[PDB]
């Protein structure tokens, strides 16, 4: 935790303005705008309560009785609450979807950032480092879960300066109850989770480590670049996943960023889940007291990059 | 453009019932032909882009089939874009379903009995030339005895159907033979993926372990973490280590599953591997 004090404030202002609302239904929302496909999730105008909320829409046509264990469990989310997690309304069920509204986030996703900005500077990396470290220990010491899929599209920031997880795996039943995954072209799997052995949150902090290279290069690194390409700066799935196991681990370049943060990264790829970093020790490492230290205006950047 | 009247059964009404499941391949229908139908219901964007052509010869391909344990293919009739395909109807459980009931009592016995059934007809398949993608335990009928093979073929059609991301179910992907999976790839339709006659006895290997452990040989993964499970051949070796069955048993389901695709038997073969067993 290491709670400070205005963090609890603004804990405080959104349970506040938790019980401004007491039930859900479809007619409450009115669509604002479109955010992204995945499920897709929508910008909405809640009517009964002026609040502006993000509304997930997961299609899905299953029975009754299962949904009501799926939703039991998924209750429990209103209880975590952490100003590193996005705040969560509620959930119903209604028309073929289960809709799950959670607070809006007006910078949108690491990746949409990512593509406005071309790359991410070395000094923002460090915070959300710190943010997603600590988000990764209180979901273990507090609720016992691990995160599953944590990867850029699902890193939320806004205007005020907060960072926020989304879309971890909370519910069991959810995750088998759900016949049909879907896979893309990016795949931050790890290599271990990847062989179907046992895992644990070690395989969130290779997710970590990989989506930062990422960001910080303005690419997806694998495959790697060329030589002539890093200076600048058509391929089957399997043949990525075949890379992650098997081949060397992405890495920084060693020119243009601190030893710190290539150590860092590098701690966060070692294929060997049990030699990679755990959070106790990314904790503690440099880069973490050297960025937790900086004085960085957070917001002024974001605003000036996406042009407010 | 093709209709009813073309057909060997004698074609005079069809009333449309219940639907009974919709999939990606349009929506099946429980009808009526005076016995019981099943009408699969499509509708094609290919604007006459030879899909129609490679539609009227795949289909009178099925013309020329008849088999106790395959499905009577019966009608096609086609007022593009909407097309429908007549089958005849099974009853009883699905393969599936059947295996994983706590009151269902397979032996050693009832187990060879079956697989031959569905070799025998997956054989007439194979010798009229017809490469039955898409088998799996949710398209096999078992009635008190009878067993059925279900929905033969379909894949070779390119009917409308969705974005840029896979789409995926794990059901699918462990019958799915590794020549198949590697191939994979966004923007890529199933057409083009490499079904084969070995790809067909792969998937019967799946079957065979559904008859063995009544579940499918990978835990519900993350369909990633299948993929290369699969692609990579090792996913098979471990589930073959995991747990044995028999040396009979896994004989022929590490022959069915077999990485090199020209190291898997013929269906034929299989016939005589099912009778030196228990
Ligand atoms: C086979 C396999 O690995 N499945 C798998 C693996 C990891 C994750 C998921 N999973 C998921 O992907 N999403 C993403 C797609 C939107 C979820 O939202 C999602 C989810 N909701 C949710 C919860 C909290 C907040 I704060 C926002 C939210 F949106 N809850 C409650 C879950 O329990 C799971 C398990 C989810 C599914
Ligand atoms: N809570 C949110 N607030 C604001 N924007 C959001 C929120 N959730 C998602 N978005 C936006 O919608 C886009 C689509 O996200 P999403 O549907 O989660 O796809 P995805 O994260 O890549 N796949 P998945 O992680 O399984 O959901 C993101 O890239 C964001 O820009
Ligand atoms: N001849 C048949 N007799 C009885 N039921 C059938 C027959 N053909 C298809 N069905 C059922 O119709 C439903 C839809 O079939 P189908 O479209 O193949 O979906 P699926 O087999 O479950 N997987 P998919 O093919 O990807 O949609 C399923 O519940 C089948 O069991
Ligand atoms: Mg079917």
């Amino acid at each position: 935790l290491e709670l400070d004090e205005q963090q609890r404030k603004r804990l405080e202002a959104f349970l506040t303005q938790k019980q401004k609302v007491g039930e859900l239904k479809d007619d409450d929302f009115e669509k604002i705008s479109e955010l992204g496909a995945g499920g897709v999730v929508f910008k909405v105008s809640h009517k009964p309560s002026g609040l502006v909320m993000a509304r997930k829409l997961i299609h899905l046509e299953i029975k009754p009785a299962i949904r009501n264990q799926i939703i039991r469990e998924l209750q429990v989310l209103h209880e975590c609450n952490s100003p590193y997690i996005v705040g969560f309304y509620g959930a119903f069920y209604s028309d073929g979807e289960i809709s799950i509204c959670m607070e809006h986030m007006d910078g949108g996703s690491l990746d949409q950032v990512l593509k406005k900005a071309g790359r991410i500077p070395e000094q923002i990396l460090g915070k959300v480092s710190i943010a997603v470290i600590k988000g990764l220990t209180y979901l273990r010491e507090k609720h016992k879960i691990m995160h599953r899929d944590v990867k850029p599209s699902n890193i939320l920031v806004n205007s005020r300066g907060e960072i926020k997880l989304c879309d971890f795996g909370v519910s069991g039943q959810l995750i088998d109850s759900m016949a049909n995954s879907f896979v893309g072209t990016r795949s931050y799997m790890s290599p271990e989770r990847l062989q179907g052995t046992h895992y644990s949150v070690q395989s969130d902090i290779w997710s970590m480590g990989l989506s930062l290279v990422e960001m910080a290069v303005g690419r997806y690194p694998i495959p790697p670049p060329d030589a002539k390409e890093l200076e600048l700066m058509p391929m089957a799935i399997f043949e990525l996943l075949d890379y992650i196991v098997n081949e060397p681990p992405p890495k920084l370049p060693s020119a243009v960023f601190s030893l710190e943060f290539q150590d860092f990264v590098n701690k966060c790829l070692i294929k060997n889940p049990a030699e990679r970093a755990d959070l106790k020790q990314l904790m503690v490492h440099a880069f973490i007291k050297r960025s937790d230290a900086e004085e960085v205006d957070f917001a002024g950047w974001l605003c000036s990059t996406i042009g407010l | 453009s093709v209709y009813l009247q073309e057909w060997d059964i004698p074609f005079e009404q069809v009333e449309l019932g219940e639907p009974i499941g919709q999939g990606r391949w349009g929506r099946v229908h429980r009808g009526r032909w005076h016995g019981e139908v099943a009408i699969r219901l499509l509708e094609m964007d290919g604007h006459n882009q030879d899909h129609l052509k490679l539609f009227k010869k795949e289909v009178m391909n099925y013309r020329q089939t008849r088999h106790e344990n395959v499905v009577l293919f019966m009608g096609a009739c086609m007022n593009p874009p909407h097309l429908a395909i007549i089958t005849s109807f099974c009853k009883g459980r699905t393969l599936h379903s059947f295996v994983r009931d706590p009151k269902t009592s397979l032996d050693i016995n009832k187990t060879r009995q079956i697989a031959q059934e569905i070799i025998k007809g997956m054989g007439y398949l194979h010798a009229k030339g017809i490469v039955h993608k898409d088998l799996k335990s949710k398209n096999v009928f078992y009635d008190n005895g009878k067993v059925v093979i279900t929905d033969f073929g379909l894949f070779g059609i390119s009917g409308v159907v969705r974005e840029n991301q896979l789409k995926l179910s794990h059901d699918w992907l462990c019958y799915l033979a590794p020549e198949i999976v590697r191939e994979m790839t966004p923007g890529k339709d199933e057409d083009q993926l490499p079904f084969s006659k070995a790809a067909d006895v792969y998937a019967f290997g799946t079957v065979w372990y559904e008859l063995q452990a009544r579940d499918w040989p990978l835990k519900n993964q993350a369909a990633e973490a299948s993929i290369w499970q699969i692609g990579s051949g090792e996913g098979m070796k471990r589930v073959l280590t995991s747990v044995s069955l028999g040396k009979e048993v896994s004989e022929i389901l590490s022959a069915c599953w077999a990485f090199d695709l020209q190291e898997r038997p013929s269906f034929s073969l299989l016939m005589d591997m099912l009778e030196k067993l228990p």
